[PDB]
């Protein structure tokens, strides 16, 4: 109801837990379990690409469709673009339908 | 080959691929008599022409051209903007040319 592609079998959950390293035990034996452990963190890169389907526009129309552009007019900022501070912001969400087809 | 049978098609489909365009058009035209068979000699001398600048000789003949060789001509409003929006440079590379369906 949201939008996108629903799937009886998405793409799958990639969980990630980074272990947990102790820190020291105490030299008598204790039955309880460890609470104490070391501060740490992870980082790293990830990929990923996927591979999209196309349909191509097959239209017969005459006159000039509907585009998607930015407008012209000159701006403090480009849209789509990083600010001063260095900030990246989207300025309007863009919808998916411009070209038209027959009903 | 025989008058019952038709020369030719109207073709005017225009097929977009990948590095290249085919843009097919096809039209209907009516040509007339000119100058009633003649060469004439037009000068400016003829009407008028009374400033250097616009001095001219030449002659008219009762033959007709095609001009095709503006854009409009080979492209839709659409066929345009599909190709201005989508491309960074475009040339032409061959031309084919018919006549058919005379009737005189």
């Amino acid at each position: 109801l949201m939008g996108g592609f629903g799937m009886k079998h998405p793409p799958p959950q990639i969980l990630i837990k980074n272990t947990p390293v102790p820190a020291d035990p105490p030299t008598a034996f204790n039955k309880d379990k460890l609470n104490s452990f070391i501060t740490q963190y992870s980082t790293g890169q990830v990929s990923v690409e996927i591979e999209w389907e196309l349909q191509k526009e097959n239209s017969k129309r005459w006159n000039p469709e509907i585009q998607y552009t930015s407008n012209y007019y000159k701006s403090n900022n480009v849209e789509f673009a990083v600010n001063t501070e260095g900030v990246y912001s989207e300025p309007r969400p863009i919808g998916t339908r411009y070209l038209t087809r027959n009903l | 080959d025989g008058v019952g049978s038709s020369s030719g098609n109207w073709h005017c489909d225009s097929q977009w691929l990948g590095d290249r365009v085919i843009t097919t058009s096809t039209r209907t035209w009516a040509l007339p008599t000119y100058n009633n068979h003649l060469y004439k000699q037009i000068s400016n001398s003829t009407s008028g022409g009374s400033s250097n600048d616009n001095a001219y000789f030449g002659y008219s003949t009762p033959w007709g051209y095609f001009d095709f060789n503006r854009f409009h001509c080979h492209f839709s409003p659409r066929d345009w903007q599909r190709l201005i929006n989508n491309n960074w440079g475009f040339r032409p590379k061959r031309l084919n040319f018919k006549l058919f369906n005379i009737q005189v």
